């Protein structure tokens, strides 16, 4: 079926900014909602942000609010995750969940990236 | 400087009368009936709102024959009709159209909601009919009319375009001819160009450009030669409130609402439409089939048919009634099936003009040769529209001086 | 935004048990809670949705109850696979948010 | 002691004509759009029920350059413009346009009810759409002019204020600019302060000022400077009736009604409001395309433009179609799916104005020059408004003599 591919792994400097996508491949997806989270070493599940095309609903955390953008391109489906002003504490592994239109629901994230890892140190 | 008419021609007490006998048009009120493999059409696209552009030529009256002669000089006389009354007969009962679309874009009815529409689908597009607004109007002039849309403009070179983004708007003028599109209360714009889903006005307009005459520049012509006369009447009013479905172009403003939760985590369509609607029609709101006495022109030209040419432009909604028809495939059954009948729609429209032109006679001396040719190289070497169709009139071989013959020429008679 | 709880934080199982996890929201969130699982290596992968619906291709051994303020997830006849870490998720408002997670272990 | 201006001013036989060519105004009609990091506006916000404000600049009659000049005494004369006919043209088809909330503040439709609402939720919100009531207006003077509005006022100080409490109410005057907002059937008050919730009212007055002409102020001034002639024409009537939901500030009396049992044991909202329509639009009703004589005014200033400047206020809602424009992301699919268009909404409006002016000469008497100066100071020293916006007019290079090249003047002329 649909699969999604993600971005190589990211080495950065503090004061930097990131930037990671994820391409669907397979067949024709036309997708509902896009969301981005990420897991700390040693730690849970953070979620980051969703956007939602269609109702035109962009929604971040107000930790993450003015350093976090989330992009969605219709034509080649592919997403797009910005981070500004990188910080030691930002070194994750990074997923991006889709949401496929005809479903029941919005928040139904059946759809995973691989994950991609970005160390922000000197 | 521009003078007026009445200055440098002189009216002459010989009057003449033109007429047409009747003009028909019956064919599909939507689109044309094309054969699949040739482009050759079958049935032409015959609607109650299609601007009708008459063009009418008439005799030259320099090698017209006249009884008599004497009363100007050739040497130094030179001949031109004026128009003096119009009369625009018009058949049929008075009725109401009504047009639609099988796939038109509707999402919801806004006007009274009890529930929040929390999920969004792939296609919910739905049929819907309703019928147009109210208009009548009718001008003349001796130069075709001038209608103004809203098109694309060309956009700067400073940054780039992406896929999706608000065409640019800019409001352009043309030349109204036979067949276009009038106003039905969703604006004067292109339908074509600004709209890509095609599924947001009916069938008869989703592909073509809806004109308004544009009276503002046309009354500030400095000769006014575009318009000697003009009525309009027209009247909408809003039945229905909907949405629509799609992507939103630009978000609301987060300061202008609070969030809410649970059905309400989204927002819905803020991109609402309204269902237009003309009222009634009768009889004492009419204004055809009335004669027009062309006595004073608002503008510097007074009548006078340079070139001897005139162009009348009509438009009228109050007798648009689609007829529907029903054959039978076959007969050889005695209960109804819907398979074995075929439907078929069809529309009529029938015409009448009648004028009454006066003979004028004009002097040329060296002033007078000076301003016509600064006004009109054409007229004095006599003595452009190919690109452009209209329906043509040909009064070369209907005069008559016998004007008492005629119902209008007996209503002139009795005017006077 | 809302906070979520998760009970416990970590437990242990033989196969062939019954394991439930508590999970209580700061507000009142309907039936809006979703169950995610995390195996190490690979991404997350859903199993409940709108607190009582079964993700297609999922065991019927895992099921969901519960609305307001108080959920809960069982899993009967605990199998090898299903040691992993699992996830509470509100969606009641757009600004969406994770519980602390519960990791199941062998005996 | 107040005295009339035919007094003090002569007039001359001296005319002038004046006009702007087109002015034009393309936008969104709800809200502007900004970029997201930036603060500055990309497009502005155009409505059709937004006052339009007009200040005019005139030349300098004692600096113009005139042909003649024996006709007055520069050593003791001096100019001043009058003005003796306006026309306001007015472009773009009759239309209708509709505004709503993606999440108004309904709780229950009450026309007709056969059920009762015996338990509360936490959001009620709806999706709801409706067209305004109908209105035209046209103002002419030589100062800005001045509206009023409901808005909160200073509590006293004897017993301190809980939150939730009534916001006081008082009646402010103030002065109209452009882009303002007119009543749309919902009253004359500050939505921005006395209403905490933002989901009353439509997204183009949410978070704005409705104000109305002070005509009895305006009319009572005793030199009668910011009022020279006035029109007005406004209908509506009543389309739903509907609940609010909320918490109930006021406790209906025990002595009005009988307590219930079962479903009835509470009480439904009792705050009801209605939805407005304007009815239909028609040609015969319109006030705009058709020239104002201003032969002689009411108060005691009759038409003379002191400092060379002059205000027209312009309000039209018989022209506000809202355009849906759809534009296509990508175009390689044959099939239609919602997320591959976008819907944006635009609006345009289009205006001409046309004046006739008179030449007037004052003789500045020992007397004239005190009541002058009792009148306004800056009159004598030239032979403000800094923080108030206005549609900006310049017209100190359109003047011209010829007054018959020109429609208005033909008309002019016509009627004397």
């Amino acid at each position: 079926q649909v699969q999604l591919v993600q971005s190589g792994a990211e080495v950065k400097k503090p004061g930097s900014s990131v930037k990671v996508s994820c391409k669907a491949s397979g067949g024709t997806f036309n997708s509902y909602a896009t969301g981005w989270v990420r897991q700390a070493p040693g730690q849970g599940l953070e979620w980051m942000g969703v956007i939602v095309p269609i109702f035109g609903t962009e929604d971040y955390p107000q930790r993450f609010q003015g350093r976090v953008t989330i992009t969605a391109d219709e034509s080649t489906a592919t997403a797009y995750m910005e981070l500004r002003s990188l910080r030691s504490d930002d070194t994750a592994v990074y997923y991006c969940a889709r949401s496929r239109l005809g479903s029941s629901s919005w928040f139904l994230f059946e759809y995973w990236g691989q994950g991609t890892l970005v160390t922000v140190s000197s | 400087k521009v003078v007026s008419t009445d200055e440098y021609v002189a009216r002459t007490n010989i009057y003449y009368h033109a007429g047409t006998s009747r003009l028909l048009a019956v064919g599909h009120p939507y689109f044309p009936i094309k054969k699949p493999n040739n482009n050759k059409i079958l049935v032409p696209k015959v609607s109650g709102l299609q601007y009708r552009v008459f063009r009418i030529h008439l005799p030259d009256p320099n090698k017209f024959g006249f009884p008599d002669t004497s009363f100007y000089n050739p040497d130094t006389q030179r001949l031109v009709w004026a128009c003096v009354g119009v009369e625009v007969g018009r058949g049929q009962p008075l009725g109401v159209g009504i047009s639609g679309h099988p796939l038109l874009n509707k999402l919801d009815d806004t006007e009274n909601a009890s529930a929040y529409a929390a999920n969004a689908g792939v296609d919910n597009r739905e049929c819907i009919s309703m019928d147009y607004k109210q208009t009548q109007l009718c001008l003349i002039g001796c130069k075709p009319p001038i209608g103004e849309h809203w098109g694309k403009g060309s956009p700067c070179t400073n940054v780039a375009v992406n896929p999706g983004d608000c065409p640019p708007l800019e409001l352009i003028n043309t030349v109204i001819q036979d067949g276009d599109m009038v106003d039905t209360g969703f604006g004067a714009m292109d339908f074509t160009t600004l709209q890509a889903n095609k599924s947001e006005v009916p069938l008869d307009i989703c592909t073509s450009i809806c004109k308004y005459p544009d009276y503002i520049k046309m009354v500030s012509e400095p000769y006014g030669d575009s318009l000697f006369f003009y009525l309009r009447r027209e009247q909408m009013f809003v039945r229905h409130l909907f949405n629509r479905a799609g992507a939103v172009g630009d978000n609301v403003p987060d300061d202008l609402y609070i969030k809410g939760s649970g059905s309400t985590a989204n927002l819905a369509s803020s991109n609402y439409f309204p269902t237009p609607s003309g009222s009634m029609v009768t009889s004492d709101a009419q204004i055809f089939n009335k004669p027009y006495w062309l006595q004073r022109a608002q503008g510097h030209n007074n009548g006078i048919c340079w070139g001897n040419q005139l162009f009348v432009t009509v438009v009228d909604t109050t007798r648009s009634t689609n007829m529907s028809l029903c054959a039978a495939i076959s007969t050889s059954e005695t209960t109804y099936k819907n398979t074995n009948f075929k439907e078929y729609l069809r529309h009529g429209e029938e015409y009448d003009l009648q004028f009454i032109f006066q003979l004028c006679k004009i002097t040329l001396t060296a002033d007078v040769m000076t301003y016509i040719h600064s006004m009109n190289s054409t007229i004095l070497e006599d003595w452009p529209l190919k690109k452009y169709t209209f329906w043509e009139v040909n009064l070369k071989e209907k005069f008559s001086a016998d004007l008492d013959q005629f119902p209008l020429g007996r209503k002139f008679l009795l005017q006077a | 935004d809302i906070q979520m709880t998760q009970s416990p934080s970590s437990l242990s199982a033989s196969v062939g048990d019954r394991v439930t996890i508590t999970c209580r929201a700061s507000d009142m969130i309907s039936n809006y809670l979703n169950w995610y699982q995390h195996k190490p290596g690979e991404a997350p992968k859903l199993l409940i949705y709108s607190a009582s619906s079964l993700q297609t291709g999922v065991p019927s051994r895992f099921s969901g109850s519960g609305s307001g303020t108080d959920f809960t997830l069982t899993i009967n006849n605990l199998q090898p696979e299903d040691f992993a870490t699992y996830y509470c998720q509100q969606s009641y408002i757009t600004r969406l948010s994770f519980g602390g997670g519960t990791k199941v272990e062998i005996k």
